[PDB]
């Protein structure tokens, strides 16, 4: 499936399977918050961001 | 009550946070008894009574 | 384990602090429950070698 829908256009469609355990996420990888501790804003953040 | 106790009218964003806004008398016209007589309500007819 | 906890908290933001501002402890009741105990254990040491 996620093959297939490599030939639609303008669409990131991709399939995936559930995790083991639907109560939680992925659970692979790592998950990291970027904060913005001193009130720059959205547009500072998304530049720190980028 | 506004001139002389301070109403929160609505809150603003400050650097990205939602603070309060006030409306309060400037501290010098506000700080005797005598001071009551020179604050003025608009009647309905448009002129100002003491 | 809320004063560890404080503690703790207050060293995360420390980093982001502006030019000077600075973290003063001028009054906090929990070195006397620590130290006073932390007495008690070497009287209990001091007892044994005794």
């Amino acid at each position: 499936a996620t093959r297939a829908f490599s030939q639609i256009k303008d669409a990131m469609v991709f399939a995936f399977n559930l995790p083991a355990i639907v109560e939680l996420g992925t659970a692979t990888g790592f998950d990291f918050e970027l904060i913005d501790q001193a009130g720059l804003g959205h547009e500072k953040l998304t530049q720190a961001r980028n | 009550g506004a001139a002389w106790g301070g109403s929160y009218v609505n809150d603003f964003i400050d650097r990205g946070r939602v603070k309060k806004v006030y409306v309060m008398s400037e501290a010098k016209y506000r700080m005797l008894p005598d001071d009551i007589g020179d604050w003025y309500v608009r009647a309905a007819d448009g002129q100002m009574v003491p | 384990d809320t004063a560890a906890a404080i503690r703790a908290e207050l060293a995360k933001m420390e980093p982001f602090f502006p030019s000077g501002l600075k973290i003063v402890y001028p009054y906090d009741t929990t070195p006397f429950v620590k130290i006073s105990i932390h007495e008690v254990v070497k009287t209990l040491v001091e007892a044994i070698i005794l």
